[PDB]
Parts: structure tokens; C-alpha cells; sequence
């Protein structure tokens, strides 16, 4: 398919940029991880980048780290994430739906056979945030021979090689980091050269990520010249807020995605 | 791209995010260089032999196999300062970290003699040290975690996931990835991601090159086999590294085989684990059907990395070196012979290695073969473990 | 009559029961006979080197001098096995206890580190050990007591008296007195009737012997002052013997001075003590006014010998050593100070000797001199204590 | 004074042995202490042993060892030691009084000082127990000057010389050990060619300690040679057994003085 694309050239149209939320699959369970789900699509999440509880997910700070130990409590596997994924594109046939995984995940029982299970439920990217470039071969091959975009993490700092690789392997979008680090709502991440850069190589549309947790750090993105913006470990503090007020959650989800959806007009 | 080939077969490589990839080629280029530097060769030699003690005795065991066609050999590791072999690499890790311009060290510890190892390091040459470890490994180890803050080193808890070994691998890596500009991470084993099994090992081999020189001096000929305990390799890499080329002689390494293999509880992940990514690496891993990390189990805390450094995995697969396990009782029922005729206190993870020379006496004790193991440490730091069990 | 002087000066002698003299005139004999053996000599080494680690390095310590003019090296008898100088002597007792025909050991011991010690050594020499402990011992020595046991030997509590390290002594004592055709006893200082005090000295001496050849090699010349703690005296004579010649060298001995040596609780018998008779020997002593032995007091467990060497008391007679003082508060310090600074735990014993030379250094900063510091033990078995003091 | 030399002819122109008891002065406190001995001497001792308390008596088995524990938690000193010797020597003039002590306590505050206030009370004796003849000069010769007797201890096993030397150097009476080890009634131990020797070397008259706690070994003592035994363990035992009973204990150390000295006749 092509819905990354589609739906850049949408937002593109309306000179607007991508809001795209990521929450760990099965956090805080299933059933509510879904209904999490439907509210940052009803709310205006233009994609979503999804999470699939790992043991041990060393690039994720501890918002995320917590959102991974809540799952597992719930005893969220990767068999029922792809249950949940084949259900949330059952629902919603255009939103594009990128998985962020840790390599053992994907690798475990078979690369080609991850990306196939991919393509079947319906998935268009997959980012693997422990393999880089370097690495990347057999997981980019795979991706493309079933469809899937991969996804290639640009550093803030990259130098000119890395941007041109990353402009080569990556399809869909390119995930721009904001800072070093982990991913976290409490460190916030110029951006511009970079972002020339891959637009000079062609690249994949950037998604800026890391540390996104403010309406006018969308804002501040798209005018950078990324094609949008991602937030985490904001969404993920807000499930973390109201586990006992499963109503209030999706209350204040709408809201933080309202706001962050309305900065990148 | 790479100086160095950061491979051993299918296992090894670079398996970490991609803002950690200029730290990692940045300490193998260091490193080449450190190796081709006499200057850098000079100051580590002096601190291993006028601070850590080296060369470390290698001692005849008679009381042991008396009776047998077994002779026995030990390296003592037990002997250099600390008390495990773990001290030769961190003088050299803190060196390099020196070299590169840094001033603040990172290390992960599981049992803790890593973080004493390299805690010492860094009060010795001025580096600030930090070190992660699980919290249920702090709440068992508080002697260590005292002797680390003793020598000046910040004891970090690490409460996510099992809250042991492979937690504080995850938090050092977290914590690298937003400081590589300032801090090395001085890793504890022959693992992780490319360079650091390589780095190590090198920094090791001088076990096994001393070992060579011994025997020979002592015997006029090379061991029939060393052996070696395997939590993590360092220790039975840099026994093994200078004899790889003596094909003549095993190379046998000995992993913890808990309560026995057959009851899952175990730390044997390179014979009955699966290959996997993690920790920077594709080795064989201790995991879930489903691709979860689980935690190497054995009486000796210090066995307890739940995977295997690359290297291992790539010598047993093309038959030059080979793995057995030994399990908790075989390795106290060594403990105590050693201490009982030789007057030697073995760590229990030297123990392993010990109680599979013992079976090869044993089973066949007239079989003439010329043994050594590597007693990678002392065992004061069992006693109490071992007072308790029995 | 003896083969040898059994007094330095007024100090020393046999003052055994009579029953008793004939197994010290046996062993003065034998000991005679082994030095001038060959195959003793060559056993001896061969142990000390392949068995225990000799020679032990001669370390440096930059980080602690910065900023004086005072440079410190530390002769690292931590690195010995066992954790002690102790192992030195043991090792050459029972050599000749077996040159004797002897097949047990008795031994006593305060803190423990003397029987982890005698247990050793009649481990790998096949003697069968049993050590006398003041009861009082036994229960705040539990580490030290499963040590000996892990080792073979059998440790036999003293209830008489103060139940601690002398009442060990006169137990060991009885015992020989009706044991002695077929027991040595293993005395661990440089204490005693004679021969003892010259036999220990003898079989320790080689820890000033490396240190003058290693720094001689450093630095080209002999060391301004040696400086070693005194319980007993054996480590301290072991570092002096082979500079007693050498006029300019200081020999500097450092008993504890506890709370304070006005406060009564300490443990310097040799500057604070009366001459008395007791433990076969005339010597400086802790003892009442009528006469009644007392215990020495100090934060460390092993400088608690109630009296000291012989030797010692000449050797401060006429001039050629000095003997001073360190309290507990020093001593802590300084074993603070060498974690902190040079990543090395030093046995609280061996503190009062680095207590003394870090006065040496910060009293007088711009004195140019060259230090020497028997770091005669390591402190791993002090961690405790030092947490809860702390 | 001459208290031995007369003893000894006394006894020989009975044909009897001495019996000598052995206590620890101030066991187990001073005023019982000074009625055991008198209950000692009334019963038929021919001479006293009598221990000094010290804080390490290397040469004294647990019995003994106890004694001296018992006196110390009396509070029993040497100078008070030597006001019971006077008040004892005042009360009984012709049996001879020996000493049982150990050299730090008849060196600390001068040897010479010491023999002189064993005259002044009217001591008879001093065996130093851990002074062997090797070291014996100056004790001896302080002993000599101040008309005390000077005891030497001869091993069971003594050579040629050791018994020239024990003939030579002492006085008063000859200590015959009759085994290896230390005092202890529990462990017994020919003594007939030792006892043969020093009478050709013409030491003083042989007593023979250690073991000593029946009748039997009394006569056995005499008939081989000896001019009698000492008897201290069993004698403190007695004292140990009955603590609680004051009358008692006089009552059973009389019976047992009693039978042992019948044994010497
Ligand atoms: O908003 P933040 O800081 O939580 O970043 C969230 C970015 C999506 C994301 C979640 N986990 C990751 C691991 C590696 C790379 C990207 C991710
Ligand atoms: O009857 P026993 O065995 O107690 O011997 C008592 C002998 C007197 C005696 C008591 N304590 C001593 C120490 C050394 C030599 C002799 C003695
Ligand atoms: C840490 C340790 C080990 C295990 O680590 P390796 O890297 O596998 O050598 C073994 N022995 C001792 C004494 C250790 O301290
Ligand atoms: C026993 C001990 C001492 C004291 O004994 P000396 O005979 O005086 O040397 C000092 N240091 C250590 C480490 C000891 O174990
Ligand atoms: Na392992
Ligand atoms: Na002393």
C-alpha cells in the first residue's frame, strides 16, 4: 500500500503537518488500549506509531519503560498485539500504523516471517530502534519485499553519509530525532540543516520524535520544515494520570490530542 | 563501517540505536590505535604489574588428583588485586577512556565485582565513576556496594524490568546514548556490541599468555586442555585467546547449569538457549518462545549474564572450543574440595570450571591429560552462601 | 643451652614450664639445620612463589602524596594469599614442623587471620590443624571461624580468662606442653620463647628483602623510613630485618593507640607498657600494677597481642627503631583514604602504619622523603566494621 | 629457717611420706580460703602448696584454672595473698609453706623484693612454674639470699644433665612431674630410675605432683622412692563441688586429707 504517502500528499494540500501519537500496545490492557486507540484517531492523530511490550527496551526512559511493565502486567504478548493491530485497521482503513520495535522481537522467529505478519494485519511501517543502518540490510530487504517501510532514525548530529544512507534505505517517513537521550516528556530537544539535507537526498517526509509534548513544539517542527511531529511519552503520562478513571483518560487523551493536532495547522 | 571486523561468524555486531554508533566507532578507533601505541602498552603493563600484581601464580594441584593421571594446574586470578580477573580489563577500559579525552566512567554490575573493579579503576586514575546495578542485586550485595562507594563511586538502583544484570546493561546503554560526549562505558564482559568483545578479550589475553609460559617453563609442553567458567567470556576468552592457534589443546568453557538443565533453571544460554539480538549483540540468549530476555539462574551470582559473548558462540560452532555446564551442586561439591586440599577459597563461578576438570579426572582417572583451570577468582564473598546451603 | 642467643638485648628468652624445653630446643635445632638446607630453602621458595604469590608487588600511591614532597610506595602483602604476610610464616612452620616428623598443628588466634592461615597451610602440606580461639573471638570472628573449618582444621573456643587472644595463647600452650611429640606449635608472631620471635622474623624477612631490590630498581636508592604496624611485631620485623644494617633507613613501628594512649584503651605495651614475664618471654607488657596481663585494645581485631616482640623492645632499646602511636580515628582515615585515592581496602592493622606515614607527610609537606609503608594485610574482612562506625 | 630439712627428718624417722595439698589462696574467698587450710593442716597435711592468683596460669589445668577464677571474683590480690601467709605462718609455725607462682608476679616489681617479702611472712619455698632452670639464675640466687627455698620442676623424663642441674639448683624439696601436660586429677601418670639419680646427686627430698587423687598413688609414690606427693586438683574439686555448702565442703576436704595421709604411713 501506500498510505504514508497518500497521507502526506493530503496534509501537504492543506499545508498542515502530521500529528502522530505513540502509545505501547496492550497499555494499561487490551480492551483500553484500544478504546485509547479509537480516541487519538477520533481526537485528529493523522498516524500512529505503536509500541510492542519488550523486556528490555533500552532506548524508551522511564515513561515508556512503565507503559511496557504495565502491559506485561496485563500479560500482553506480541501474538495478541498483532490480534489488536488486524482489528484497529479492520476500523480504520487509511491511517497509516508504524510499529516501533527492539530487534529480538522481529528477529526471534524469522525476519521475512515478522514483516509478512506486518503486511497481513496490515501495517506500513516498522522502526527497529536497535538496529542501525549499519545492520539494516536483512530488516529493509524483508520490509520491502512485504510492503512494509522501514524506518531509519536520523541522529541530530548525523553527518553527511549517514543522511544520504538514510535517505537511500528509508521509505515512508524519516524519524528525525529531536536530542540524544531515550525517549521522555521532560527533555526537550535547530533542526533546519538537517532536515534540508534529507530533503536535498529525497527522503522520506521527516516526523520529528523525542521529548514532543507541547502544541507550540509542533508548531515549532512543521516550520522547521519537518513534515510533523510524534509524542510519546506525553500520551503515555496521560494513561499513567488516570489508570483508576478510565473515563477521565479518554477525556484528557481527546484534549492533549486536539491541542497537539491543532499546533500543526 | 569499521576498522575491525565486528563479527565471529553470524554472532556479534552492532546492535544498538543508531546515536550510539559514533561511540562505538570512536573506542574501536582508539583502541587500534592504544594498540599499536608502546606508550599505551608501557602504562598498562606497569599497572598490571605494580598495582594489580601481575603475573599471577599458576599452582600444581597434587592433593587433588592424587591417585589419578590427571595433573592439575590453577591460574590465579584469585590472586590479582580485587579478586578476580576483572581488574586486568578495567585498567585498561580506564586507560582508553583517558586516551579519548573522557572523565567519567559507566559500568553496569550484576554481583557487584565489576563495579568494584571498576570503581578501583577510576579512583586510581581520576576518572568519575557511575555504576548500575539491579536493585535486587543491590539489596543481596551490600559489601559491594559499599566497598564501590568506599572508593569514591555512585551506586545506581535499577528498578525497571527484572531489576537484575540485563536491567542495568539497559539503563548503562540509556544512560550512554545522552553521554557518550563525556563518559565512557567501561562494560564488564567479552559481550555487547562491537568493539567491546574484541577490547576484552585483548585486555584479558594476558591470561592465557602467562598460562602458556608457565606450563611450559613447568611441564616443557602445552595444557592437553584450560578450562574455563562462561557467564559472560571474559574470563575464559582470555584464558583461551593465546592457545586458539595451539590446535592440539581444548579450549573448554563451563556454563552454570543451575539446578540442572532440564529444569529450565539455568544460566546455559550458548548450549540450551537461542540465538537472539540483544544487549547489542546476536548471540545465543537465555528467551521467552515469544522473543522475551529471561535471567540466567545459578547459585553464583556472578554467572548470571543471560546471554554469551559472540566469540564463544562462533568457537563452539566451528568445533574449536567446547561448552558443558555444571550445576550448583557440582560447583559447591568443588568449593569445598578445593578449599579442603589445597587450602584455595574458589569463587563459586571458578568453581564450575574446577568441578568439570574434577569429572574429567574422575571419569576417567586414568586417562593421562594435563589440565588447567582458570581460577578467575577468590571465594571469601561465597562463604556465606555456601554456610547457608549447607 | 642453645644453638643460637635466645635474647636482644634484656628481652626474649624460654620462659616455658620445663616440661616444654626440650621441644623448643628441638626446634631451634631443626630450624638451624633447615637454613642451611638446600632443598628446605628451595621448597620454601617454591612455595612462596607458585603457592602464594610472592614476590608481591611495590606500589606507588601518586594520588596520595600529590602536592609534598614525600613519595609513598606500599608493599603490598594484601595481594599475598590469604589476605595477609601471615601466609609467609605458616608455610615455613610447616615445612619444619614436617622436617621434625611432626603431624599436627596447634595454633592460636585473635581476629582469626593467623588460623585462616595455619588451616591453610596444614591443608596443602597434610598436617592436621587445630586452633585455639578466645571464645569471645569465636563469636565476633564467625567469617574467619567457617574458614578454618572450609580448611580442615578444627577450631577449639577458650573460655578461661578473658576468653579472648592471650587465654588462646596459654591454651595453645597446655595443649603442647602434653602434645608435643607429635604436634608443632605454630606460634603467629614474632612473639614467644625462643625461638619464635627469630624463626618468624627468619620467615618473613623476605618482605624487606623484595622491597629493597624493588626499590632500589624504581628509584635508586633505599627508602628514607619502612613503616609497619606492631601487634605482635611479625610483619613489622619482616620488613626491617634486612635494612637493620642499613643505618639510614628508618624503622618505624606503629602499635594502636586505641581511644588515645591517656585513655588506658589501647595497645602499645612496647612505648606504654612495664616489662613483664609472660608468654615464655620478658618483654614490654599491658599489665595491672600487681602484676595481673591485660588485653590490648584497638579498632582492629589483630593488632590485640597484650605484649610485643622481643626484638622490637632492643631495637628500641639502642636506638635503631622507633616506635610510635596511631588511634583508632587515625586509622579509620586512613583507611578511608586509600579506597578513595587509590582504589586499594587496606586491612585496619596495616591503616596505623599508613596513618603514620600520612602524619609523616602532612606535618612536614616540603620534607623530601621516601616512604615505605608494609601494607601487610587487605581490609575486605574490615568493611563491616568500618560501615557501622561510619 | 630450716622447715623441710626438719619435715623430712620427722617424717624419715616415722617412715612416713608427706602429703601435700595444693590450694589456690583466696578460693574462693579469703576467709573460707584461710579455714580450708586450716581444715588442711588440722586433717594432716605435712606441708602446704599454695597458688598465687595470676591471669594466665599457663601451667594449670581447668580445675586450677577455675580456682584462680573463682578467687579473682573475690577480689583476691597478691598483697592480700601475703597477709594470709602471715596470719597462716602465725597460727602454724613449723609446716613448711611453698608457693605455686608464676614469674611475671615475682618479677614485676622486683625479684629480689619479692623473695624478701616471702621471708618476712614466713614462706618456706617458691616454685616459679614457668622459670625452667635455663632461666632460673637470678630467682635462685634472689631465694638463696633471702633463706627461701628455690623448687625445681624435673620432667618425667629428665636427661643426666637437667637432673645435675635440678640437684644442684634447688632446694627444700625436688618437684617431681609425674607426666607430661598440666595439673589435672583427671589424667594419671615409673618414676623409680629418676628418683634413683637425684638421690645419687643428692637433691632435696622428691615430691611427686600432678594426677595425684587417691590413696593408692600416695604409697605407690612413697614405695617407689619418693619422700611423698602433692595433691591440688582433687583437693580443688572438693572446693568447686560444695560452694554452696561451707560446712560441707570442710567436712569433705578433711576426709580426704585424712585418707590421703593414712596412705603415706
Ligand atoms: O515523546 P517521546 O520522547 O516519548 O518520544 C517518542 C518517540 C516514539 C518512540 C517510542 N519509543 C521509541 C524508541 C526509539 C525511538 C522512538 C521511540
Ligand atoms: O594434683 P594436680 O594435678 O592438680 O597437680 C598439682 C601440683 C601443684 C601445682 C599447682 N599448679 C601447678 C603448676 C605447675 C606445677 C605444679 C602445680
Ligand atoms: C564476573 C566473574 C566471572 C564471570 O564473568 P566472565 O566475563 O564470564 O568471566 C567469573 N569469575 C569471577 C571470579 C567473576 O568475578
Ligand atoms: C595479624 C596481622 C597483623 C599483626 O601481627 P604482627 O605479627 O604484628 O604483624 C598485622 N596486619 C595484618 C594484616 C595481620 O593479619
Ligand atoms: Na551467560
Ligand atoms: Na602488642
Amino acid at each position: 500500500m501506500e498510505r504514508y504517502e497518500n497521507l502526506f500528499a493530503q496534509l501537504n494540500d492543506r499545508r498542515e503537518g502530521a500529528f502522530v501519537p505513540f502509545v505501547t500496545l496492550g497499555d494499561p490492557g487490551i480492551e483500553q488500549s484500544l478504546k485509547i486507540i479509537d480516541t487519538l484517531i477520533d481526537a485528529g492523530a493523522d498516524a500512529l506509531e505503536l509500541g510492542v511490550p519488550f523486556s528490555d527496551p533500552l532506548a524508551d526512559g522511564p515513561t515508556i519503560q512503565n507503559a511496557n511493565l504495565r502491559a506485561f502486567a496485563a500479560g500482553v504478548t506480541p501474538a495478541q498485539c498483532f490480534e489488536m493491530l488486524a482489528i484497529i485497521r479492520e476500523k480504520h482503513p487509511t491511517i497509516p500504523i508504524g510499529l516501533l520495535m527492539y530487534a529480538n522481537l522481529v528477529f526471534n522467529n524469522g525476519i521475512d516471517a515478522f514483516y509478512a505478519r506486518c503486511e497481513q494485519v496490515g501495517v506500513d511501517s516498522v522502526l527497529v530502534a536497535d538496529v542501525p543502518v549499519e545492520e539494516s540490510a536483512p530488516f529493509r530487504q524483508a520490509a520491502l519485499r512485504h510492503n512494509i517501510a522501514p524506518i531509519f532514525i536520523c541522529p541530530p548530529n548525523a553527518d553527511d553519509d549517514l543522511l544520504r544512507q538514510v535517505a537511500s534505505y528509508g521509505r515512508g517517513y524519516t524519524y528525525l530525532l529531536s536530542r540524544s537521550g531515550v525517549t521522555g516528556a521532560e527533555n526537550r530537544g535547530p533542526l533546519h540543516h538537517l532536515i534540508e539535507k534529507l530533503k536535498e537526498y529525497h527522503a522520506a517526509p521527516a516526523l520529528q520524535g523525542f521529548g514532543i509534548s507541547s502544541p507550540e513544539q509542533v508548531s515549532a517542527a512543521v516550520r522547521a520544515g519537518a513534515a510533523g511531529a510524534i509524542s510519546g511519552s506525553a500520551i503515555v503520562k496521560i494513561i499513567e494520570k488516570n489508570l483508576a478513571s478510565p473515563k477521565q483518560m479518554l477525556a484528557e487523551l481527546r484534549s492533549f490530542v486536539s491541542a497537539m493536532k491543532a499546533a500543526s495547522r | 563501517t569499521t576498522l575491525l571486523n565486528p563479527y565471529f561468524g553470524e554472532f556479534g555486531g552492532m546492535y544498538v540505536p543508531q546515536i550510539l554508533m559514533p561511540a562505538l566507532n570512536q573506542l574501536e578507533e582508539a583502541f587500534v590505535s592504544a594498540q599499536k601505541d608502546p606508550e599505551f602498552q608501557a602504562q598498562f603493563a606497569d599497572l598490571l604489574k605494580n598495582y594489580a600484581g601481575r603475573p599471577t601464580a599458576l599452582t600444581k594441584c597434587q592433593n587433588i588428583t592424587a591417585g589419578t593421571r590427571t595433573t592439575l594446574y590453577l591460574k590465579r586470578e584469585d590472586l590479582l588485586h580485587g579478586g578476580a580477573h576483572k581488574t586486568n580489563q578495567v585498567l585498561g577500559q580506564a586507560l582508553l577512556a583517558k586516551r579519548m579525552g573522557k572523565s567519567e566512567i559507566i559500568a553496569e554490575t550484576g554481583a557487584g565485582q565489576h563495579g568494584v573493579a571498576s570503581a578501583l579503576a577510576s579512583a586510581l586514575l581520576g576518572l568519575k565513576c557511575r555504576i548500575y546495578m539491579g536493585a535486587k542485586d543491590v539489596e543481596r550485595q551490600s559489601p559491594n556496594v559499599f566497598r564501590m562507594r568506599l572508593m569514591g563511586a555512585e551506586v545506581i538502583p535499577v528498578h525497571s524490568g527484572s531489576a537484575t544484570l540485563k536491567d542495568a546493561c539497559n539503563e548503562a546503554l540509556r544512560d550512554w546514548s545522552g553521554s557518550y560526549e563525556t563518559a565512557h562505558y567501561m562494560l564488564g564482559t567479552a559481550a555487547g556490541p562491537h568493539p567491546y568483545p574484541t577490547i576484552v578479550r585483548e585486555f584479558q589475553r594476558m591470561i592465557g599468555e602467562e598460562t602458556k609460559a608457565q606450563i611450559l617453563d613447568k611441564e616443557g609442553r602445552l595444557p592437553d586442555a584450560v578450562i574455563a567458567c562462561v557467564g559472560g567470556g571474559s574470563n575464559a576468552i582470555g584464558m583461551f585467546a593465546d592457545f586458539i592457534n595451539d590446535t592440539s589443546v581444548g579450549l573448554i568453557g563451563v556454563e552454570p547449569g543451575g539446578h540442572g538443565i532440564e529444569t529450565g533453571e539455568h544460566g546455559a544460554p550458548l548450549k540450551h538457549g537461542r540465538v537472539g539480538i540483544y544487549f547489542g549483540m546476536k548471540a545465543p540468549m537465555m528467551q521467552t518462545a515469544d522473543g522475551q530476555i529471561e535471567e540466567s539462574y545459578s547459585i553464583s551470582a556472578g554467572l548470571d549474564f543471560p546471554s554469551v559473548g559472540p566469540q564463544h558462540a562462533y568457537l563452539n560452532s566451528i568445533g574449536r572450543a567446547d561448552y558443558v555446564s555444571i550445576t550448583d551442586d557440582e560447583a559447591l561439591e568443588a568449593f569445598k574440595t578445593l578449599c579442603r586440599h589445597e587450602g584455595i577459597i574458589p569463587a563459586l563461578e571458578s568453581s564450575h570450571a574446577l568441578a568439570h576438570a574434577l569429572k574429567m579426572m574422575r571419569e576417567q582417572p586414568e586417562k593421562e591429560q594435563l589440565l588447567v583451570v582458570n581460577l578467575s577468582g577468590r571465594g571469601d564473598k561465597d562463604i556465606f552462601t555456601v554456610h547457608d546451603i549447607l
